[PDB]
């Protein structure tokens, strides 16, 4: 979560959030929206 | 690069010896060695 | 690529094993090039 060396200033989810904001129709807005929530669940959850 | 031993020749020389030169090329048998290499007799080799 | 990904790809290409050849260059009076030819041992041992 804190160690993403993909680029020195941009996070992992920033690209996703801009991509989700790009489109206009609301159904596709939702379908681009859920993945950030799901990925945070998977990350912060751990294997407990 | 398959190469194999062929044979031997001995030449007699001395410090005080008359300069001798043959009048004819000398013949040696190497047919067995070529057969060992496996190439045909009328084939090629070095 | 930028500095983060460059440095970790450098680390991950250092991680494994590899072989080098070492030369001792010196001036020869004219620019040229040199070729590398490795030789594999044979049955007779000759550098075929």
């Amino acid at each position: 979560l804190f160690s993403d060396p993909e680029r020195g200033e941009e996070s992992f989810f920033y690209r996703q959030i801009l991509l989700a904001f790009e489109q206009r129709d609301y159904c596709n807005f939702e379908v681009q929206y859920e993945v950030t929530h799901n990925a945070i669940h998977s990350w912060i959850g751990g294997t407990s | 690069s398959h190469c194999e031993f062929a044979g031997d020749i001995f030449i007699l020389g001395g410090a005080n010896e008359m300069p001798w030169e043959f009048n004819l090329p000398y013949h040696f048998d190497i047919s067995k060695a070529v057969e060992h290499l496996g190439k045909k007799l009328n084939g090629d080799y070095v | 690529w930028t500095i983060p990904q460059l440095e970790e790809v450098l680390k991950r290409q250092r991680a494994q094993d590899r072989l080098f050849a070492g030369f001792l260059l010196h001036n020869i009076g004219t620019s040229a090039d040199v070729q590398l030819f490795i030789c594999v041992a044979t049955g007779n041992g000759e550098r075929n």
